[PDB]
């Protein structure tokens, strides 16, 4: 769960 | 009870440095990154960048590289925005916004910080009551007001009876006739309520720190 | 970068009708990995920070009223309000949340059509706290009218004056969908005290004859 890893990547 | 509280409005001269804080409460601070969003007056939202609350590494958009800096204080659960070398295009309201747990949205937003860039100095306002000349005959409603003149810079918060009197309020946008702003506000209450019960105009000018309560008696 | 285009720019409806607004993206925002569309819809009411409405292009935020529906996929997206209320007056923004930079659209402004309404007009002489200070401001409130177009004239002893008058309109109201405006005529001390009758007259769409308010020196 993040939160600090936003977007599709 | 998740809340983002930003620091108060700032008035700077062109070329100076400003630092806005955004204190977070109600959640685990190092699990959600912090976005910064700029809003020039009357314009739309522009995403400026974000800061990772766990690593500290910021990522800025291309227009906001060089003069803008994101910062963290994890002990205080606070994010910071620093703007160096202020220009008149930096006059705006800046929001901090928390990345959601989905990683797909901005869940919670701060109230915004208005940064005004101008060479003019801070002047406190003069607050005057606005009472009707003739008493109410059969209209059953009375309109009252207060006028805030000669203040700089914006904003001022105008409430009635410390917020308890909130229906029937019209606070008008300020106009800059000279280098000073003038604003007016009106309240409409029943003729039974006034003048038996008190109504007070509360004005806050945080740049000059000029909280003033004024009764509208006569 | 990814460009988010919003359409229509602005639209005006009566309360209780359905509206739809479009958001189109330069690149696709669908990822098959989670089978989700990384597009977000925010709502911004006048004076407030943006409020999250819909993430993942269809999921409502918790507590949202059920009139708001998000829709669409890939590059084409839609926000729908089933029966608009007067509180739904706002600017609606979409945001790319697929890739950096996480760009916003230019927004769609939602305004309300109401029935026509005449202004409640109030005239106010200057305060003694201002009159002993040497300045004078005679104020006229024109509250809760629709539509926004209105004209005010100031009459001093029957002769019309337009110099030194400042006008200000509020935004559309979130509860009764009306507009309000304040007109302030600022003079000096002896200029105000050397004439007797002051008249604020208002012309609006509702009446062919203007609504007139006045006062004299007691």
């Amino acid at each position: 769960g993040a939160g600090n890893q936003p977007g599709a990547n | 009870q998740i809340q983002l509280v930003q620091s108060g409005p700032e008035l700077k001269k062109p070329g100076e440095t400003v630092k806005i804080s955004c204190k977070a409460s109600g959640y685990t601070f190092t699990n959600y990154g912090m976005n910064w969003v700029k809003q020039a007056p009357g314009k739309g939202l522009k995403w400026m960048g974000w800061i990772n609350s766990n690593t500290g590494e910021p990522t800025y958009a291309e227009e906001f590289k060089g003069r803008f800096a994101f910062s963290l204080e994890t002990s205080a659960s606070t994010a910071y925005l620093q703007i160096n070398n202020l220009k008149n295009e930096d006059t705006a309201t800046y929001f901090c916004a928390r990345w959601a747990n989905c990683g797909c949205a901005m869940d919670y937003w701060g109230q915004g910080t208005t940064v005004t860039v101008s060479s003019a100095k801070t002047t406190p306002p003069s607050v005057y009551p606005l009472a009707p000349g003739s008493a109410a005959q059969t209209n059953s409603m009375v309109t009252l007001g207060c006028l805030v003149k000669g203040y700089f810079p914006e904003p001022v918060t105008v409430t009635w009876n410390s917020g308890s009197l909130s229906s029937g309020v019209h606070t008008f946008p300020a106009v800059l006739q000279s280098d000073l702003y003038t604003l007016s506000s009106s309240v409409t209450v029943p003729s039974s309520t006034w003048p038996s019960e008190t109504v007070t105009c509360n004005v806050a000018h945080p740049a000059s720190s000029t909280k003033v309560d004024k009764k509208i008696v006569p | 970068d990814i460009v988010m285009t919003q359409s229509p720019s602005s639209l005006t409806v009566t309360a209780g009708e359905k509206v739809s607004m479009s958001c189109k993206s330069s690149q696709s925002l669908f990822t098959s990995g989670k089978q989700k569309n990384y597009l977000t819809w925010y709502q911004q009411k006048p004076g407030q920070p943006p409020k999250l409405l819909i993430y993942w292009a269809s999921t409502r935020n918790s507590g949202l009223p059920d009139r708001f529906t998000g829709s669409g996929s890939g590059t084409d997206f839609t926000l729908t309000i089933s029966s608009v209320q007067a509180e739904d007056l706002a600017v609606y923004y979409c945001q790319n949340d697929y890739s950096y930079p996480f760009t916003f659209g230019s927004g769609t402004k939602l305004e309300i059509k109401r029935a026509d309404a005449a202004p409640t007009v109030s005239i106010f002489p200057p305060s003694s706290e201002q009159l002993t200070s040497g300045g004078a401001s005679v104020v006229c409130f024109l509250n809760n009218f629709y539509p926004k177009d209105i004209n005010v004239k100031w009459k001093i002893d029957g002769s019309e004056r337009q110099n030194g008058v400042l006008n200000s309109w509020t935004d559309q109201d979130s509860k009764d969908s009306t507009y309000s405006m304040s007109s302030t005529l600022t003079l000096t001390k002896d200029e105000y005290e050397r004439h007797n009758s002051y008249t604020c007259e208002a012309t609006h769409k509702t009446s062919t004859s203007p609504i007139v308010k006045s006062f004299n020196r007691n």
